[PDB]
């Protein structure tokens, strides 16, 4: 809890119903607490890492969805300064348009609590099962209901943090359609503070991101005896790897 | 084999009787010292045993450090209160026994073993809370070796560390209480002549971090093995060799940080063991 | 089940390309003639395109409860699939 508060010093937040700082650290902890209770066997070998990356997530998307939201509410109210000075027929309608202004405050009180899942997903879900993702998820909003924060009941981590045209040049490189690959190609690729440790038996990922950097992939391994020397010369020139 | 019990009360009365000439306002103190720090010995050896953890091993030579621990704080420290002397003593017990212990069902349990010998051997209501958490002592802070305050201590690391971010690695932290009780510890360690300590902090918990800083304020050049998947025994010979002919030919005062990563073979440790 | 969360971004990805087509068209033609009524009718179109999202959230209230129906049978149709699966790889 230390740790975590100071963390979240940083205050982009607004009142709720009930602390709001102190609600969303006692979530995370909690959250740590039920994911190795139910995931991890064995005994008290692993201590908190996930902890403190999934704050530094949470922080970056905080920050990246409240400017987001904020330039979306700019966008509105600069539509309605330019309908009241032409006010004829259809225009009355667009002006009612308080619907989607009545509609923000509804869509700011949940991007805290839905950041706490993003970010939950980015850090701790990597790598779960398809039924271990969703039942931890389960745990989480129930989690997220015990505590006064508000989460969209209907939300989905790929349309959430996936744009459209993203989504389109991951399989254009050849990505599967599975739910569970999209999520995991989103995970990769959204939060890059940490570098991404891809398992997979067909390398048919080893070419996904090859396809999406292009001339700047450059392949190494472990292995070889040049990779002393040509990581150094990846790293000096900007060379987009995979080991 | 191992001397009575009894022969270990005897045996420390006459060590502390040896310290308390520095002390001799509380002459009349060194056998319930001598006896409070021997039942310690033998609770301790009784309540952790290998059966628990593998680690629990305790010996006269845990009461001798004990001991000595104790006249190195009175040594180099303010003229004590008896007050002092059973705090500076319970400081020493707790490096001494419980810092090894695991977890916290153990550790309490010496909470109240350290409560319940002061209260046999040792009766004052003049104590306070004897948790390692609520007695710090340091010299980082007075010249003398001696009991410091809480909200002193935190803001003295505190200006400290930016200055280490500032002049080493810069990598930011929040520094709290687990921490500052974590600082003294190492910093104890080493102040000692021979100075080895290991920490076992699972990951991420920053024992390699603090381990950094405190040697760089005890003002140890901090030496970390440049071990990897191609090294040789030869190499790491090489690493070992220069910090030690640095220590004796150049007087270097050297801190070697090796993780569980750098112990390649069994030889790599080995050469550890020598060392 | 595709169309209803691919409408629900492309109408809304849709609804921020028309809101972008009609504050370029004001700006430009404020000193020509009416042709914002040319993207007007496109507004108008839109109508049908702002009430479609309604119209299909409407449908959804109505579709999720019944896909969380027949996520049960085939649950108990999934577990012994599975367990079969496990067998013969197990071979």
């Amino acid at each position: 809890s230390q740790v975590a508060n100071n963390m979240v010093d940083v205050i982009p937040m607004e009142f709720t119903d009930f602390t709001i700082r102190d609600a969303v650290v006692n979530i995370l902890i909690h959250f740590d607490r039920n994911f190795y209770q139910k995931m991890k066997v064995g005994v008290n070998p692993r201590s908190p890492g996930y902890f403190i990356d999934g704050l530094r997530a949470l922080v970056k998307l905080v920050t990246a969805k409240y400017q987001d939201l904020q330039e979306n509410q700019r966008f509105v109210n600069v539509g309605l300064e330019k309908l009241n000075e032409s006010v004829k027929s259809l225009t009355f309608e667009k002006e009612r348009w308080l619907n989607t202004t009545k509609q923000f405050s509804k869509t700011s009180q949940e991007l805290i609590g839905n950041c706490i899942i993003s970010s939950i997903y980015e850090t701790y879900f990597g790598h779960l099962n398809e039924r271990e993702r969703a039942d931890m998820l389960v745990i989480l909003k129930r989690l997220l209901g015990k505590f006064a924060v508000k989460y969209d009941v209907n939300y989905r981590f790929i349309d959430y943090l996936v744009t459209l045209d993203e989504k389109m040049k991951w399989l254009e490189c050849g990505l599967d359609k599975n739910d569970y690959f999209l999520e995991n190609m989103s995970i990769v690729m959204n939060s890059q503070d940490a570098v991404p440790f891809l398992l997979d038996p067909s390398s048919h990922m080893i070419t996904v991101i090859s396809n999406y950097y292009g001339n700047k992939t450059v392949l190494l391994s472990f292995l070889e005896e040049g990779f002393v020397k040509r990581l150094e010369n990846a790293i000096r020139f900007g060379s987009v790897v995979i080991i | 084999g191992y001397p009575s019990g009894k022969s270990l009360s005897q045996i420390y009365e006459i060590y502390y009787k040896a310290i308390f000439k520095l002390v001799p306002e509380f002459r009349s103190y060194t056998e319930p010292f001598a006896r409070a720090s021997v039942h310690l010995y033998n609770e301790c050896k009784a309540r952790y045993s290998t059966g628990l953890q593998s680690h629990y091993l305790f010996s006269p030579r845990e009461l001798t450090r004990l001991v000595r621990g104790v006249y190195t704080a009175i040594n180099t420290g303010p003229r004590q209160t008896l007050r002092s002397l059973i705090r500076l003593w319970a400081y020493e017990a707790w490096r001494i026994f419980a810092d090894r212990l695991v977890g916290v069902k153990e550790k309490n349990s010496f909470e109240q073993l350290l409560y319940e010998t002061v209260d046999k051997y040792l009766p004052n209501q003049d104590l306070g809370n004897i948790s390692s958490t609520s007695l710090l002592f340091s010299g980082l802070l007075s010249l003398d070796f001696k009991e410091v305050n809480k909200t002193d201590l935190v803001n003295f690391i505190e200006e400290r560390f930016k200055t280490f971010c500032d002049e080493e690695l810069e990598v930011p932290m929040v520094i709290h209480e687990s921490m500052v009780d974590h600082i003294l510890r190492i910093d104890r360690a080493l102040k000692q002549v021979q100075g080895h300590m290991m920490l076992i902090g699972a990951s991420r918990t920053g024992k390699t971090i603090l381990t950094r800083f405190v040697a760089w304020l005890n003002g140890l050049k901090i030496v970390q093995p440049k071990i990897h998947r191609h090294s040789n025994l030869s190499d790491f010979d090489m690493i070992l060799k220069k910090a030690i002919s640095d220590c004796s030919l150049k007087e270097s005062r050297t801190c070697l940080i090796i993780d569980e990563s750098n112990i390649l073979e069994t030889a790599f440790l080995e050469r550890m063991n020598t060392l | 089940r595709e169309d209803l969360i691919k409408l629900n971004t492309e109408y809304k990805l849709k609804l921020k390309n028309l809101e972008k087509r009609l504050l370029e068209e004001l700006n430009n033609s404020q000193g020509n003639m009416l042709e914002n009524d040319e993207l007007m009718v496109t507004l108008n179109n839109l109508k049908k395109e702002a009430m479609n999202i309604e119209k299909k959230l409407s449908e959804s209230e109505e579709f999720f409860p019944q896909f969380d129906n027949l996520v049960e049978e085939y649950s108990i149709i999934g577990k012994h699939s599975v367990k079969i699966f496990s067998m013969l790889e197990k071979f």
